[PDB]
């Protein structure tokens, strides 16, 4: 029973379409560059409007 | 000649002031020390800090250059000095009693709740009794009969007023501290060798320092003020016996408060 | 949730009178309590305030030192005591709850009031009567004498309603919010020192008297009231 | 039996070969042309006191003003971070708490621990108090983390190799996830609210789909147990920490490992991990009695936010990204920006 | 002040909550916490009677409040859960005597390994242990027919109960490796009167006295 369950689980997890690593790296760096002006802990907010 | 003496007196005054200012700051900064021990330590620190503010510096002109002070300053000086010294001694005794109750009964010491007003009641009764010990008689000192002298009490003429004062300020505290420390040791005695040796050494130090730093001046005063009233020349023995008394306020902030682990942690926090 | 008052009656000039309020169905030890007054044919009037912890007690600028406010927490009872009554205190009284923390809605539940008979930023209501027809949109505006936008960013105007033969219920708190149990067809907005409430798609049981209050700083001032009738 | 084992080994080898063939270029060779953040320093703006014992969890609200904290005294506290006030104090029945949650609608909170029961509390009522709305039971070990999926669905993970999804109104489980071998310690919901990933005491993590119940995928690679998992803003990455002084960055599509955060002077444990609002700063809580800030794309920087006298055991970030809250065993809670 | 009335009400609320929290916390640091531990079927049920998840038992003895925590229902790894007990006053350990021959690798060696793992743990370098040896009647009535060499080949003593008990007790106490910091107390589990609580009361009194003295650098 355990062997059959393991075989079924591995068969389910084996048939998966994949993409290259470079694509994921590009997507991550793109999202990182896309919000460079809205992060209050990379570019500090002027003290006139900062609640803290 | 005068320069070295002035430098040494200034050094002693600054040492006392810093040594007690550290403890006052340590209590002020930390808010987790709301227990009995910290209250008593703060009382000791306040007394010992005021010891070195009014007494030593003003005394320096009284015995170095020129007495431009008069009666109105002399009486104030005497009252302040006596009150502060007696307060410090009584604080030592109170800390000893607290520690003894910490071991003579642990169950009833862990399950009490009095932490509001009895503490301040005792802290103020200490100073009240400290005044009452010496204030009246020193305020009824007018029998110099000679305009122009040093600033010393008026009861150094009769020996039956010096003796009682030295008896109700010195002997009883020593007896009580010895009795409490002996109870603590004998109770905790019942691996063993090192602990017994260490604790015997610690208690022996904590009693010997007090006894040695407060006995000689009282002895010299009583012996010189019973029969041979030498009111003129004073040798080095008298002048070192006077100075030994104040040197206790340097040692006290090093033995009682600093040895505690909580206060070491608080100091490390600053 | 149920507050009931008692104590009203008829009194000769002078004398004394004590009024009580009994609560049932909530935590009486987390709410501050106000007493508010209404004249026989006029607008409401602020009277007194008592807070949680019995620390703060205010009073009216008119009868200070003559009224006594007290609370009893374990028995959940609120007391007012007055002596030497003149003819200016023939009116009805209301008990109001309030709780102040981040996000709350003060003046939420009112009582049923009691009757007594004896033998400062300025709020003025603009109008006295507006005839309307169901299915029409209505705007009711009132005015002030100083700015109400506090520095931290709030706004402290209150819009209350009163139908015939009933007690008031909060329509809008802090000049822009909506209370509990109220239909979602109301709005309110204003430009500093002058404010207006908007009602869309009128219906029955929506005719009566509307009131607007301030709470920027004590004391609090009332208006005459706008009567909306069909 | 032998044929099944041989088939499993062949499938594992095929998966490994496919993963190796799918690895062509690494991001460590791409960020060398990226300007670093530079030195980053922060200062204590507020300090919240009132807790006595240690602090085990904290969680931000949905508006970046209200705060929840859980201690070993059996106490839950709801604060305001703009004026250092207390809005609520909630007592508990079991003093052994290890997780908390804040409902996105600002109405409910949750607690759990070693009693095997998850308690759900309601904040807004007509009597002015806070009452116990629900008690969920059905696990056999101990709860490690609970999150609100919606206002009427909750998710729990325990130390019995089991994760579960509960429907609050009914009181009964609707789906169970099994397949782990040891204790489970973390889970982090996705923004689209359809998937979640969980890490075990067995140097592995698994990604799950909620509606169906089938385990979606499994990642391995750590030398020892996994103790904290957070989840990237876009929903296509996550990062984990182990009790080996090591952090790792995994992706759900490339099916491989991307970056390793480690340094020779660090030989203590990792207790919590969180990201920032743009995916450019990674905040980690170590056992060296201090936190650390890592450049998420270059994997080299050590901007210690020291200031605690014991182990830092939880941290969090606001939704608008304008504060960082840290809680440690020293019984204090601090706010940074 | 530069605040509205509502903010003053808010700070009053906060101060009141602070007072309540402080009172509760101070009332919650005036009690004794004990952690129970023993081997499988070690008779600790008898200890609980004579005196899922975590099971908490309460009692009050001579003006002290004792909280006993039993942790037998847990089956996960002990490394990721043992740290939450750093502040306990004492660990109670229970071990069986009449299980020297039964093999589950008898019971005695497994108990020895468990004790050696617990006593030298890093979180428990200043926490005292109270050791119970139980099931002694069957032990006395079992050595009349079975020799102790069945599990202790090195033993070369008399076939009497007292020698056996002394040998077992010394063998257990020899496991300690922190003789200068924490002590170990031993007692044979009685079954006729209320000594099993008096022993714990004495042990905790001694622990309190020593902690008090050693916190003062004395
Ligand atoms: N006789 C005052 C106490 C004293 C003596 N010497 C110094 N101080």
């Amino acid at each position: 029973a355990q062997a059959r369950k393991l075989v079924e689980q591995l068969k389910m997890e084996a048939n998966i379409d994949r993409i290259k690593v470079s694509k994921a790296a590009a997507d991550l760096m793109a999202y990182c560059e896309a919000h460079a002006k809205e992060d209050p802990l990379l570019t500090p907010v002027p003290a006139s409007e900062n609640p803290f | 000649t005068r320069v070295t003496l002035a430098f040494f007196m200034s050094l002693v005054a600054f040492a006392i002031m810093l040594g007690n200012a550290l403890v006052i700051l340590a209590f002020v900064v930390d808010k987790n020390l709301r227990h009995r021990s910290s209250y008593f330590f703060l009382n000791l620190a306040i007394s010992d800090f005021f010891v070195g503010v009014i007494s030593i510096p003003l005394y320096i002109p009284h015995t170095l250059f020129e007495w431009d002070f008069g009666k109105e300053i002399c009486v104030f000086w005497l009252t302040t000095d006596y009150l502060l010294c007696t307060a410090s001694v009584y604080n030592i005794v109170l800390i000893s009693y607290d520690r003894y109750l910490s071991v003579s009964n642990a169950v009833s010491y862990r399950t009490q709740h009095t932490g509001v007003l009895k503490i301040v009641t005792l802290m103020v009764a200490v100073w009240v009794l400290a005044f009452l010990v010496n204030g009246p008689m020193i305020l009824v000192s007018e029998s110099w009969k000679d305009e122009g002298s040093e600033c010393e009490p008026g009861f150094f003429s009769e020996w039956y007023i010096l003796a009682i004062t030295s008896f109700l300020e010195f002997v009883i505290p020593v007896i009580l501290v010895a009795y409490f420390n002996m109870n603590i040791y004998w109770s905790l005695w019942k691996v063993e060798l090192l602990r017994a040796r260490r604790l015997a050494k610690s208690l022996a130090i904590l009693l010997g320092v007090f006894a040695v730093c407060w006995a000689p001046y009282s002895l010299f005063t009583i012996v010189l003020s019973f029969y041979s009233s030498a009111t003129g020349p004073k040798s080095v023995w008298y002048r070192i016996a006077f100075w030994l008394q104040w040197f206790n306020s340097f040692v006290n902030p090093l033995l009682y408060p600093l040895c505690h682990k909580r206060f070491q942690k608080a100091f490390l926090k600053i | 949730v149920q507050l009931v008052e008692s104590g009203g009656g008829l009194v000769q000039p002078g004398g004394s009178r004590k009024l009580s309020c009994s609560a049932s169905g909530f935590a009486f030890s987390s709410f501050g309590m106000h007493w508010v007054r209404q004249a026989p044919e006029k607008g409401l009037e602020w009277v007194a305030y008592i807070s949680s912890g019995s620390g703060t007690i205010y009073y009216a600028d008119t009868v200070k030192g003559r009224f006594t406010i007290s609370r009893d927490d374990p028995k959940n009872t609120l007391f007012l005591q007055m002596t030497s009554l003149r003819s200016e205190d023939t009116a009805m009284y209301y008990c109001v709850r309030s709780i102040y923390y981040y996000g709350s809605s003060p003046f939420d539940f009112w009582g049923q009031g009691t009757t007594l008979t004896v033998s400062d930023i300025v709020m003025t209501q603009a109008t006295s009567s507006v005839p309307v027809t169901p299915g029409e949109s209505v705007s009711i505006s009132c005015r002030s004498s100083k700015s109400l936008l506090h520095s931290n960013g709030n706004t402290y105007l209150y819009w209350f309603l009163q139908r015939p033969g009933q007690s008031p219920q909060l329509l809008i708190y802090r000049m822009s919010n909506l209370a509990s149990g109220v239909p979602d067809r109301f709005s309110g907005s204003g430009s500093g020192t002058a404010f207006t409430l908007t009602i869309s798609r009128l219906e029955a049981e929506d005719v009566g008297v509307y009131y607007c209050m301030q709470h920027l700083e004590y004391p609090l001032t009332f208006g005459a009231g706008t009567k909306l009738e069909l | 039996l032998d044929q099944l084992r041989q088939e499993a080994e062949q499938l594992k080898n095929q998966i490994r070969d496919a993963r190796k063939a799918c690895a062509d270029a690494t991001l460590s060779q791409i960020t060398n042309n990226i300007d670093p953040v530079g030195r980053i320093q922060m200062r204590t703006r507020r300090t919240l006191r009132g807790h006595l014992a240690k602090i085990y969890a904290m969680h931000w609200g949905t508006d970046s003003r209200l705060l929840v904290s859980a201690s070993q005294d059996g106490k839950l506290i709801i604060w305001d971070s703009y004026t250092t006030n207390k809005v609520h104090a909630i007592p508990l029945r079991s003093s052994w708490v290890m997780t908390c949650a804040y409902a996105p609608s600002g109405n409910y909170v949750a607690c759990g621990g070693l009693d095997n029961i998850c308690s759900i509390y309601n904040l807004k009522t007509r009597e002015g108090n806070v009452r116990v709305s629900r008690e969920l039971a059905g696990h056999t070990g101990y709860l490690s983390c609970c999150r609100f999926l919606d206002d009427n669905q909750i998710v729990t993970s325990s130390g019995d190799t089991t994760c579960a999804l509960w429907d609050i109104e009914t009181g009964q489980q609707t789906t169970t996830f099994t397949g782990h071998t040891g204790d489970v310690m973390s889970l982090s919901l996705a923004p689209d609210t359809r998937l979640f990933v969980s890490g075990a005491c067995d140097a592995s993590a698994k990604l799950w789909d909620v509606r169906e119940g089938m385990c979606r995928q499994t990642f391995t690679g750590h030398e020892s147990d996994i103790n904290a998992i957070c989840f990237f803003p876009n929903g296509n990455a996550f990062a984990t920490g182990s009790d080996d002084a090591t952090c790792r960055l995994f992706d759900l599509r490339a099916d491989q490992e991307l970056m390793t955060y480690s340094h020779d002077n660090i030989i203590c444990g990792i207790t919590s991990v969180s990201f920032s609002k743009s995916g450019r700063l990674l905040l980690a809580g170590y056992d060296d009695f201090n936190c650390n800030v890592w450049d998420a794309l270059k994997a080299d920087r050590a901007g210690v936010l020291a200031g605690h006298d014991n182990r830092v055991s939880c941290l969090g970030v606001t939704d608008d990204g304008m504060a960082v809250a840290t809680g440690s065993w020293d019984s204090f809670l601090k706010i940074w920006n | 002040c530069t605040l509205s009335a509502e903010d003053k009400a808010a700070v009053e609320r906060s101060k009141m909550i602070d007072r309540n929290l402080r009172e509760d916390g101070e009332k919650a640091a005036r009690e004794v916490k004990l952690l129970l531990l023993g081997a499988g079927e070690s008779g600790k049920s008898t200890i609980v009677k004579q005196m899922t998840g975590i099971v908490e038992t309460h009692f009050t003895f001579k003006d002290l409040h004792f909280k006993m925590f039993d942790v037998g229902a847990q089956r996960s790894e002990r490394k990721k859960w043992i740290h939450c007990f750093e502040g306990v006053t004492a660990i109670i350990f229970c071990v069986a005597l009449s299980d020297y021959d039964l093999v589950l690798m008898n019971r005695m060696h497994e108990s020895m390994k468990l004790f050696d793992s617990i006593c030298n743990n890093k979180w428990f370098t200043d926490t005292s242990i109270i050791l119970f040896l139980n099931k002694k009647d069957l032990f006395e009535e079992k050595i009349k027919k079975s020799p102790l060499t069945i599990c202790y080949p090195e033993y070369a003593g008399s076939n009497t109960y007292e020698e056996a008990a002394a040998y077992i007790q010394c063998q257990f106490e020899d496991l300690n490796k922190r003789k200068d910091t924490k002590e170990i107390y031993t007692h044979f589990t009685c079954s006729t009167d209320t000594k099993n609580v008096q022993f714990v009361f004495d042990a905790v009194t001694d622990v309190i006295i020593k902690n008090n003295l050693k916190d003062c650098g004395l």
